């Protein structure tokens, strides 16, 4: 139960919905999707990495500080800055959940929170009729988010030594493919560093009532009459595409799919699954719903 | 008539007759016995019997609506009255006049009668459901008529607001009253003063909210080439969602119109009876509305509603518990907001693999069906009504039109000629405005929404506004008629002046409301118009709110789904009104001075080093301007924030 | 299946101009240092190599739009200016972008009408990474040898605007490539 911390040192486009939408964190979904066609690449067994690797969704750090998305219990009071905020360093992160965090740290945990910042790249493309005969070239747009110097990703993941020792060599492998967008457009290269942070090492090692669902999931459908007992959640619609299914890409898109945000507090633990999303293809797609619980 | 109708018609005129006295009871009485079509009695005596004194003797039956009348007075709300008390603004109280010592006349008073006996003759009529059109006249006539002028009272409720808190406290307790199987009001509540305490403290109103969870992303995935054309009836659209909700919402509910108390944002606030069978239609309303919204959008777009018991002695502001339960009501919105869907809902929502084409250019949506030239039906419908927005401005819920609506109905735009053809096909429609007032025909609901018409872009929010909704004024006028008047003060600003301060600007709005303004237009335009925004507030929030507001430059036929996401007297007085003209002038008058000589300029100083300022200063030596400018610049540039000041100026000129 | 990497520096013997904010050129909101879009590489690259002749074309940078699905096989970054370029710079007090003063001349009225164009310095240096994942062991030779030729052709040839007009020419030095994926030798690819 090793965690990854992702330095980039070039910008990448995440994106939610369209090329010129930009984003600093990713979900479970994209690792697992990439982790995986990276291991197809390679070509190894699937199977060993298929039903055993739990992941987290990827979170944003600075130059020594760690974070967590907002856990979203009811806190009983001022309800405007406390909506503004979404992450939280781990120093506080058990006074936030006890209610010492005032608003006014508030105020200063959220200065703090410079940890990137957004563009939007413009780019024009003659592949078109404007260089072969009379017409104009296509302006489209991209955006992309730009890490300060100690500025990053990382993940938490748990599983058997052998499946993180698998994990090690096909991370290292993606190391020089991409992330994000346009990976190929010079965007979204990445070395990374394994470092263990004992205080985060004991926020995963607590016990208590309340459960902190860190990554993208949905139960099965037999589990979630009672998984939805006391609850707090968000749900999350997820679409997207695939990658040399069928023969037309624009004819190629896995239907859109809901899970529960990354914030959500449950009461009832359940095991999530790993969700085909797949018809009209040659092969099923895998969209990953798999929690990873930090259990206070 | 409906006894509750008659509530309602002798209820918003109970205290009527202060404007023909300031031209009581009884005045208001006998005026009101001269009109053929307003001669109901049980209406006449809601009027002659409001106040304690008449109903002494009155002698009326233990089941009048003139004590339910009466209650609804106490409930909204040594005196010696003025008929020359002007009324104040409540803006200054928010953070401790209209028409500064001015002062009112008795003339004022008699132009108001010549003008509510001529509207009385020939533009009101009693029937089974014309209240609303009584409410808009009361509205657009008394909205500057001051409702109690005692000068040892903080004078600052329009005769208005009273008028409408009071006749939906009375619908309410009237409900409230009937289903609990009482009929002997007299005895119920008049016989003691502590059966009428009684009465305050037990629990007979139900405070209810509704809020649109996707404001943001809905409004906002916007890509194709009519970015002004989608958004400013993207907007509308969705306002005109949330508008025909509650309107159904009081439709069903059998209310009056009065009984709305805010909308805004996704937002809206109503005051509702506090009976079972209440209970279970809004259970019931919920369950369909939250049916719809999944039949169409799944994510985008959802509705919570919350309601709160209460009892009006709170609603006195008693013990400061009105607050509270505002608090405790909004809690509850966020705690329906959590729980949007079951386990059967979301079973079905993870299950629907359907054949669907692919996104609509102008709709950043997938799920929704294309059909032809990449064009989806819901997105049509948005570019149609865009195109009629402007034009016409008349709005018709009816069975067959362009635009889906929640409650299996559709909208459609008309002509004025053609919502007087709808009054006498008596078909079952409603009005939905630009703005029009004076209208009278049928339905005439006139709702609020401000349509007028590299790119600059301004977004400015309330920065008080949270505290200003809910404490506002502390333990001693936070009645709840107070508060509603402060939101219809702010409503009516936002949505009046942002239409007739605009005329000069080159400006397009694209959403207006609550606290938040989203407004695109032309750069050098927008930022004068903002200036000249904030310094209308500042006069008109008699400097108590603050805006907090930016600007940024885009390029052309961007996304503006994209531009959105990217978005004082230090700025007036010091860079444009000072800096800005003398560089003006001295440009003026020095020709040639092109991007190219400014460019050095901004070169010299982007690089803050003691050799460039060396170089600044020959610089300027080989320019030919006067002494006197090229000194300024010299003398600006040794300071740094003058420096800054200088930079953002010239920045400004080109 | 292995990748390999192709790093080295590409010096402006003649001023650079992208410019995506136009007339600006491309920088970093905040480092504010000129860096090249790898993307504008490799839309020269393509245009050029497409020129030359098609299927190698797809096999390099990858198309998937006539429902043949292939993927790309190459990945250029972006550059930036190295260590040594900002080092010596700041020690010899040179800007790092010129500012051209350009003309035009309107016929039948010989008017003037200046123009302003921001270009890299001469002489700096970028630090480029190319990425090439080789998917078929018995063509990565006949890869490289074309991706040999884009190379050159491009030693010769421009980057960006006025290319024509005299700005762009770029040069190739200390190109080192090695294996970093996989166990496939390296050690005989060559790239001047």
């Amino acid at each position: 139960t090793k965690v990854f911390k992702l330095s980039f040192k070039t910008p990448v486009h995440f994106g939610k919905k369209r090329l010129s939408d930009g984003e600093m964190t990713i979900t479970a979904d994209t690792l697992f999707s990439a982790l995986f066609i990276e291991t197809l690449q390679l070509g190894k067994d699937t199977d060993w990495l298929l039903n055993d690797l739990i992941i987290s969704d990827t979170f944003p750090y600075e130059n020594e500080l760690y974070y967590l998305p907002k856990p979203l219990i009811k806190i009983d009071s001022n309800h405007k800055a406390f909506k503004k905020l979404k992450y939280v360093p781990v120093h506080h992160y058990n006074q936030y959940l006890n209610g010492e965090l005032s608003a006014e740290d508030a105020t200063d945990l959220n200065d703090i929170f410079n940890i990137g910042y957004f563009s939007l790249q413009t780019k024009v493309s003659l592949i078109a009729q404007e260089t072969d005969s009379s017409a104009d070239s296509e302006p489209y747009s991209v955006g992309t988010f730009t890490f300060e110097p100690e500025a990053g990703l990382y993940f938490i993941a748990k599983g058997s030594e052998e499946t993180l020792d698998h994990l090690n060599n096909i991370m290292t492998a993606l190391q020089y493919s991409g992330l994000g967008g346009k990976r190929n457009a010079g965007y979204g290269q990445f070395e990374y560093e394994i470092i263990n942070n004992q205080q985060l090492s004991k926020l995963l090692n607590q016990n208590g009532k309340h459960s902190i669902l860190l990554s993208t999931a949905m139960a099965k459908k037999e589990e979630i009459e009672s998984a939805l007992k006391e609850a707090r959640y968000i749900l999350t619609k997820r679409s997207g595409f695939v990658q040399s299914t069928n023969y037309s890409e624009m004819l190629v898109k896995k239907s859109d799919f809901y899970s529960f945000s990354s914030g959500s507090v449950f009461k009832n633990i359940f095991n999530g699954d790993i969700f085909n999303v797949g018809h009209n293809g040659k092969h099923p797609v895998y969209r990953y719903a798999k929690p990873l619980w930090l259990e206070v | 008539m409906n006894k509750k109708n008659i509530l309602m018609y002798g209820s918003l005129l109970h205290d009527i007759g202060k404007i023909i006295y300031r031209s009581h009871s009884k005045l208001g009485h006998q005026f009101l016995s001269q009109f053929s079509e307003f001669k109901d009695n049980e209406v006449l005596d809601n009027v002659a019997y409001h106040h304690y004194k008449e109903l002494a003797k009155a002698n009326l039956d233990n089941d009048n609506t003139a004590y339910i009348t009466y209650i609804a007075d106490n409930i909204a709300s040594l005196f010696n009255f003025d008929k020359y008390t002007p009324l104040y603004s409540v803006f200054n109280i928010v953070n401790s006049k209209f028409k500064e010592n001015i002062q009112y006349s008795s003339g004022n008073y008699t132009t108001l009668m010549k003008d509510m006996s001529h509207d009385l003759e020939h533009k009101l009529s009693i029937k089974e459901g014309t209240f609303p059109s009584l409410l808009q006249w009361t509205e657009s006539l008394w909205q500057y008529v001051p409702s109690s002028t005692n000068k040892n009272q903080l004078i600052d409720i329009s005769l208005y607001d009273h008028s409408r808190i009071t006749c939906a406290i009375a619908s309410c307790i009237f409900d409230y009253l009937n289903e609990n199987n009482i009929h002997n009001y007299k005895d119920e509540l008049f016989s003691k003063y502590e059966n009428t305490k009684s009465f305050y403290q037990k629990e007979a109103f139900l405070l209810l909210s509704m809020d649109m969870s996707g404001i943001q992303d809905f409004i906002y995935n916007i890509s194709g080439s009519k970015a002004l054309k989608s958004l400013r009836s993207r907007s509308f659209y969705l306002e005109l969602m949330l508008e025909v909700i509650v309107d159904q919402l009081l439709e069903r509910l059998e209310l009056a119109r009065a009984n709305l108390l805010y909308t805004g944002g996704g937002h809206a606030y109503l005051l509702v009876s506090n009976t079972d069978k209440v209970k279970k239609k809004i259970t019931q309303f919920n369950n369909e509305l939250k049916k719809w919204f999944m039949s169409e959008f799944t994510t985008d777009l959802s509705l919570s509603m919350a309601f709160e018991k209460c009892s009006g002695d709170d609603l006195m502001n008693t013990s400061g518990n009105y607050r509270t339960i505002w608090r405790n009501v909004s809690s509850k919105l966020s705690d329906i907001k959590a729980h949007k869907y079951s386990a059967e809902d979301i079973l079905k929502l993870n299950h629907f693999h359907s054949y669907g084409d692919r996104e609509c250019k102008e709709c950043l949506r997938s799920d929704i069906d294309i059909n032809d030239d990449g064009l989806c039906s819901i997105c049509e419908g948005i570019i149609n009504i865009s195109n009629d927005l402007r034009d016409k401005s008349f709005f018709v819920l009816s069975e067959t039109g362009k635009l889906k609506m929640p409650f299996n109905k559709f909208i459609s735009v008309i002509d004025y000629e053609e919502a007087e053809m709808l009054v006498q096909n008596n078909n079952q429609v409603r009005i939905y405005s630009k703005n029009k007032p004076y209208i009278g025909i049928g339905i005439s609901t006139n709702l609020w929404m401000c349509d007028y018409d590299r790119l600059g872009v301004v977004r400015a929010d309330i920065d008080n506004l949270g505290a200003t909704f809910i404490s506002g004024i502390p333990e001693k006028y936070n009645s709840i008629s107070r508060t509603a008047t402060l939101s219809r003060q702010l409503s009516l600003f936002f949505k009046y002046e942002l239409n007739h301060l605009l005329e000069n600007y080159q400006i397009t709005a694209i959403y207006s409301g609550g606290d938040d303004l989203f407004l695109i237009g032309a750069w050098d335009d927008i930022i004068e118009a903002s200036i000249y925004i904030n310094d209308k507030f500042k006069e008109f929030t008699l400097d108590k709110l603050t805006l907090s507001a930016g600007v940024g430059m885009f390029s052309g036929k961007y996304p503006v789904s994209k531009m959105a996401f990217e978005t004082w007297d230090e700025f007036k007085k010091n860079i444009l009104e000072e800096k800005l003209l003398v560089l003006q002038q001295g440009f003026s008058q020095t020709d040639e001075h092109g991007k190219a000589f400014i460019y050095k300029m901004l070169a010299l100083l982007r690089n803050n080093e003691a050799i460039n300022i060396a170089r600044l200063a020959y610089l300027l030596a080989r320019s030919k301007m006067n002494e006197d400018f090229t000194s300024k610049i010299f003398n600006w540039a040794q300071n740094d924030k003058d420096k800054n000041q200088l930079i953002t100026a010239l920045e400004y000129y080109i | 299946y292995s990748k390999i990497k192709i790093s080295g520096t590409i010096e402006v013997v003649t001023g650079l101009h992208i410019g995506g904010g136009g007339s600006p050129v491309v920088r970093d909101l905040q480092t504010k240092l000129p860096i090249i879009p790898g993307s504008s590489i490799k839309g020269k690259m393509r245009n050029l190599l497409a020129k030359h002749f098609d299927e190698r074309v797809l096999r390099l940078f990858g198309s998937s739009e006539k429902g043949n699905i292939q993927r790309a096989r190459l990945q250029i970054s972006d550059a930036f200016f190295s260590e040594k370029t900002k080092e010596h710079f700041a020690q010899n007090d040179i800007a790092y972008t010129e500012t051209k003063f350009e003309n035009t001349i309107n016929r039948l009225t010989a008017v003037a009408n200046p123009r302003q164009i921001e270009r890299v310095t001469r002489g700096s240096e970028f630090d480029f990474v190319f990425i090439y994942n080789v998917d078929e062991e018995s063509q990565v030779e006949d890869d490289f040898e074309n991706i040999e030729k884009a190379i050159h052709l491009l030693e010769n040839d421009y980057l960006g605007g006025g290319g024509t007009r005299g700005n762009g020419r770029i040069q190739f030095k200390d190109t080192n490539i090695e294996t970093v994926v996989g166990e496939y030798d390296s050690t005989n690819l060559k790239i001047k």
